[PDB]
RNA sequence: AGCCAGGAUGUUGGCUUAGAAGCAGCCAUCAUUUAAAGAAAGCGUAAUAGCUCACUGGUCGAGUCGGCCUGCGCGGAAGA
């Protein structure tokens, strides 16, 4: 998971979602979108 | 079982038929061998293509045989090869990129409307009209 | 082997050989427990169920009883076997249908005429490791395995091909003809020649005539194996595989035989290497004691050629795998004890113009102060398409101006000749070039070809590289034929590397693709095509043509020597 | 866009041509073959004529409010997608016959024969017409 | 919003003429066939496959979709 403190929707598939306060980016296409802290 | 399902688009053109040697070797695992490597092609395209533009079959029967409906010559060679001109895409920009006609794509039905159909055989008119115009640029007749 | 491991089954591998081999594979086995239930093994034939002892202690059998748990099964694989031998003959047919089964001895002889007939495959269960199984795999070496004379008689030829030229069979008053099927380096003394004796007996010291090789052989002695080592016998008979000492000339493949020519045995066929590298000593002084071993090893082994190279002054090797070459290496440096660093196979770049004629001229005489006499000639620099002429150097004559004398016009071309060979680029033999001549001086006296070949030295090397000439790479005609499951992937590869492709035909069990690949990039291509198709693909690698590429590796000779 | 007063135009204008001629059809959307699919409305045309219009914009109740100011219960789009093939050369002209064609043979439906009808008498077909 | 599905046989494109593939470089080229042909979107894009840029009629009945400014917040934010 990369760890950028500016995360964006990379691609097609990669949504914005937000738990424990942080906001998390799932990407159901390739694990390499896998941004941690918003 | 069906229509050309196996579409590795590669091959000669109509001069010598469906050239492997031509169509190169990015083709996966289809089943072109001594059963239909020279079955009908050179039997009834003698009025088709020899030696000009020529998109190649893929077709295969449903028992053990070669077997499809069968078309007329290709548009894209027959607007070309009555037309002198080899233009269309390349140079489609300063210089004239073919001959097209408008009894150019009359004379391209009466040519491709075997079984080459579409709305009607104007509609397959207006086919072979696309064909030989949108290639970049017409003739002025 | 190995059913005492986890997922192992029997059946299952049964239903694979049947169908991935096209065989029929029929059960002289079933196996009692899959992965460590098991236990031992119920038969076919005998009908009993076997369990082996403890570790290494599986020398006892303990004959026992079918367990329950199997009995329904072990009957319905009984019957099937019982069947597929009746199979065989048609008096084994009507007496089962009659409502009376087949006694083992029956089977037994029935299932192994199938198998001397090569129809039919028995496959036995076991354990190597867990030392159940073996023998009862012995079992059926025996019981079933063709002995040498069972098998059809040996097709003999004399020196003309017939049907039956030297009918030889197993016998002790047979003529000796037998086949050596193997070499192996021995320090020693030498060699040492594996043959298995077809027909006849040979003793020790005896004579024997290399049908082959076209000339007479001696056995300095025979010797029988055991694995490594060399037990010495007075002598050997047929049926009885053996290993002679001494013998020079004799390599694999050939037949030794007396004096009465069974002199052709069939075969003398063997698979063509795919990798290739070069070699080198800890010096250029061991060059001999390296080609040396490289002898022995060429010698004793068929795919494996050494390949001196005239090109460079490398000596290249070919073998069939990464492996191979590894063993071959490490064995060099073993049992040759001269370590051998290795790297690529340099690259065969080639010279010649694209279409076009330029004129030129090259001037320069001698005389002025009363010394030898001069040459002078104009040339126009023409190519012809790669692969033009097949002679790769084609002439045509036009002097009439200053016409060079009558016997020095041939040698002006054989001196065009030398800067053809020379090939002003970078050293390489220019290829299907042709030169044009149309002016020079003379007079009648003796004036110097070496002068008008100097001369056209000066004008080859300027009008050459004016007429810019190409510097082409070699491009490798490829053909590859692999499943189809992996197509798609080599021939990513394949473009990945520089993918020119030929076609596409779908064989029988697999597709037909060939393909056009730079042989400065083909080298280390096997290991990787195996790879990328679990080693099921077949392919060989030969030349098509030779062709350009932007790359700036071409500049290696260069910087060596040269412009 | 598929608006409503677009949509107020083109049921009006898809009902004219019912108006002025002969019966319509649909065609669903659950399967289509490339070569079958692409001929076979060309043959519709090639058949019928050039009045084929495969036009699905008579919503279930955009038509029920458009067209059916006559032969208000048109609310028969409620099956699936409409590819509407109407014909002015006489009643259930060669579309029609298209359409009866292609409702169960090599297809997956051409509206089932669900046609259309001014007169919209008893239910029997027209062929007492003896010739 | 969820449930029913349809993108060539002119077009290996007339094509950097072995295509670079019915949707690689490369040019443009709806090409009527439209619940549709872009000479194309993720998988074969150097190949076909079954899912399919796109698009829509069916389904189903009250809200619905993006922006711009903005009050207040959140992550950025790790020491003895």
């Amino acid at each position: 998971m990369k760890v950028r403190a500016s995360v964006k929707k990379l691609c097609r598939n990669c949504k914005i979602v937000k738990r424990d306060g942080v906001i998390r980016v799932i990407c159901s296409a390739e694990p390499k979108h896998k941004q941690r802290q918003g | 079982a069906k229509k050309v399902q196996a579409y590795v688009k590669l091959q000669v053109a109509a001069g010598m038929a469906n050239p492997s040697p031509p169509v190169g070797p990015a083709l996966g695992q289809q089943g072109v061998n001594i059963m239909e490597f020279c079955k009908a092609f050179n039997a009834k395209t003698d009025s088709i293509e020899k030696g000009l533009p020529i998109p190649v079959v893929i077709t295969v029967y449903a028992d053990r045989s070669f077997t499809f409906v069968t078309k007329t010559p290709p548009a894209a060679v027959l607007l070309k090869k009555a037309a002198g001109i080899k233009s269309g895409s390349g140079k489609p920009n300063k210089d004239k990129v073919g001959k097209i006609s408008r009894a150019q794509l009359q004379e391209i039905a009466q040519t491709k409307a075997a079984d080459m159909t579409g709305a009607d055989i104007e509609a397959m008119t207006r086919s072979i009209e696309g064909t030989a115009r949108s290639m970049g640029l017409v003739v002025e007749d | 082997n190995k059913m005492d491991r986890m997922g192992a089954n029997f059946l299952k591998v049964v239903n694979q050989i049947k169908t991935r081999l096209g065989a029929n594979p029929v059960p002289l086995q079933l196996a009692i427990g899959a992965e460590e239930h098991f236990t031992g093994v119920v038969d076919l034939v005998k009908m009993k169920a076997i369990n082996w002892n403890d570790a290494d202690q599986g020398v006892t059998f303990e004959y026992e009883d079918i367990p329950a748990d199997m009995v329904e099964l072990a009957n319905e694989w009984h019957q099937n076997l019982i069947e597929s031998a009746a199979e065989a003959s048609e008096e084994l047919m009507e007496k089962y249908l009659g409502g009376e089964e087949l006694t083992e001895a029956e089977i037994k002889g029935a299932l192994r005429q199938r198998v001397l007939n090569n129809e039919i495959i028995l496959v036995t269960c076991g354990s190597a490791f867990k030392n159940k199984g073996v023998q009862a795999m012995l079992d059926a070496v025996i019981d079933y395995l063709p002995s040498p004379v069972d098998v059809p008689a040996i097709n003999g030829i004399l020196d003309d091909g017939k049907d039956t030229p030297a009918e030889r069979h197993a016998s002790d008053d047979e003529p000796f003809s037998a086949l050596a099927f193997k070499i192996a380096t021995d320090p020693f003394v030498g060699n040492l020649t594996f043959f298995r004796v077809y027909s006849g007996v040979v003793n020790s010291g005896d004579t024997v005539l290399n049908s082959v090789k076209a000339a007479r052989e001696r056995f300095g002695r025979i010797v029988q194996m055991h694995a490594n080592k060399r037990e010495e016998i007075k002598e050997v008979r047929a049926g009885d595989i053996a290993a002679a000492i001494g013998l020079k000339d004799v390599t694999t493949g050939d037949t030794l035989c007396d004096p009465d020519a069974p002199i052709i045995l069939e075969r003398m066929e063997f698979p063509e290497p795919v990798i290739s590298i070069a070699v080198e000593p800890k010096t250029k002084a061991d060059q001999e004691k390296m080609g040396l071993a490289l002898g022995r090893l060429a010698k004793e082994d068929p795919s494996f050629r050494v390949w001196t190279d005239e090109e460079s002054n490398q000596t290249i090797i070919a073998g069939m795998g990464e492996l191979h070459l590894d063993i071959i290496v490490d064995r060099m440096k073993r049992e040759f004890n001269v370590e051998a660093n290795v790297g690529k196979p340099q690259v065969a770049y080639r010279e010649t113009i694209r279409q076009k004629v330029t004129d030129v001229e090259g001037k320069h005489a001698k005389q002025s102060g009363g010394r030898g006499q001069y040459g002078h000639v104009v040339i126009d620099m023409y190519p012809l398409e790669p692969g033009s002429n097949p002679k790769g150097y084609e002439f045509i004559n036009d002097i009439k101006g200053g016409v060079i004398p009558g016997e020095y016009i041939p040698a002006v071309d054989k001196g065009i000749q030398e800067q053809l060979k020379a090939g002003p680029l970078a050293g390489y033999p220019v290829v299907d070039m042709g030169i044009r001549l149309h002016f020079g001086s003379y007079h009648d006296v003796d004036s110097s070809e070496l002068a008008f070949k100097l001369a056209a030295s000066i004008a080859f090397k300027e009008g050459f590289k004016k007429a810019k000439p190409v510097l082409l790479e070699p491009i490798m005609k490829v053909e590859v034929e692999t499943p189809e499951e992996n197509t798609g992937d080599v021939i990513g590869d394949l473009s990945r590397r520089r993918g020119m492709l030929k076609g596409q035909e779908s064989e029988v069990t697999g597709v037909k693709i060939h393909a056009e690949v730079p042989l400065s990039e083909m080298f280390g291509y096997a290991t990787q095509l195996r790879s990328l198709t679990k080693g099921r693909a077949s392919y060989t690698m030969e030349f098509l043509k030779y062709d350009e590429a932007p790359s700036n590796v071409a500049q290696a000779v260069i910087e060596a020597r040269g412009k | 866009m598929a608006l409503n007063l677009q949509d107020k135009q083109a049921i009006v204008a898809e009902v004219s041509e019912v108006a002025k001629g002969a019966l319509s059809a649909v065609v669903a959307d659950s399967r289509g073959v490339t070569v079958d699919k692409m001929t076979e409305l060309r043959k519709a045309g090639r058949e019928a004529g050039v009045y084929m219009r495969v036009v699905r914009n008579t919503l279930l109740r955009r038509a029920v409010e458009g067209t059916p100011f006559e032969c208000l219960k048109d609310a028969f789009v409620g099956p699936t997608l409409i590819a509407y093939s109407m014909e002015h050369p006489g009643a259930a002209a060669r579309l029609f016959k298209e359409f009866a064609k292609a409702n169960a043979k090599f297809e997956v439906k051409a509206a089932a024969f669900e046609g259309e009808l001014i007169p919209a008498s008893q239910i029997d077909r027209l062929a007492t017409l003896p010739t």
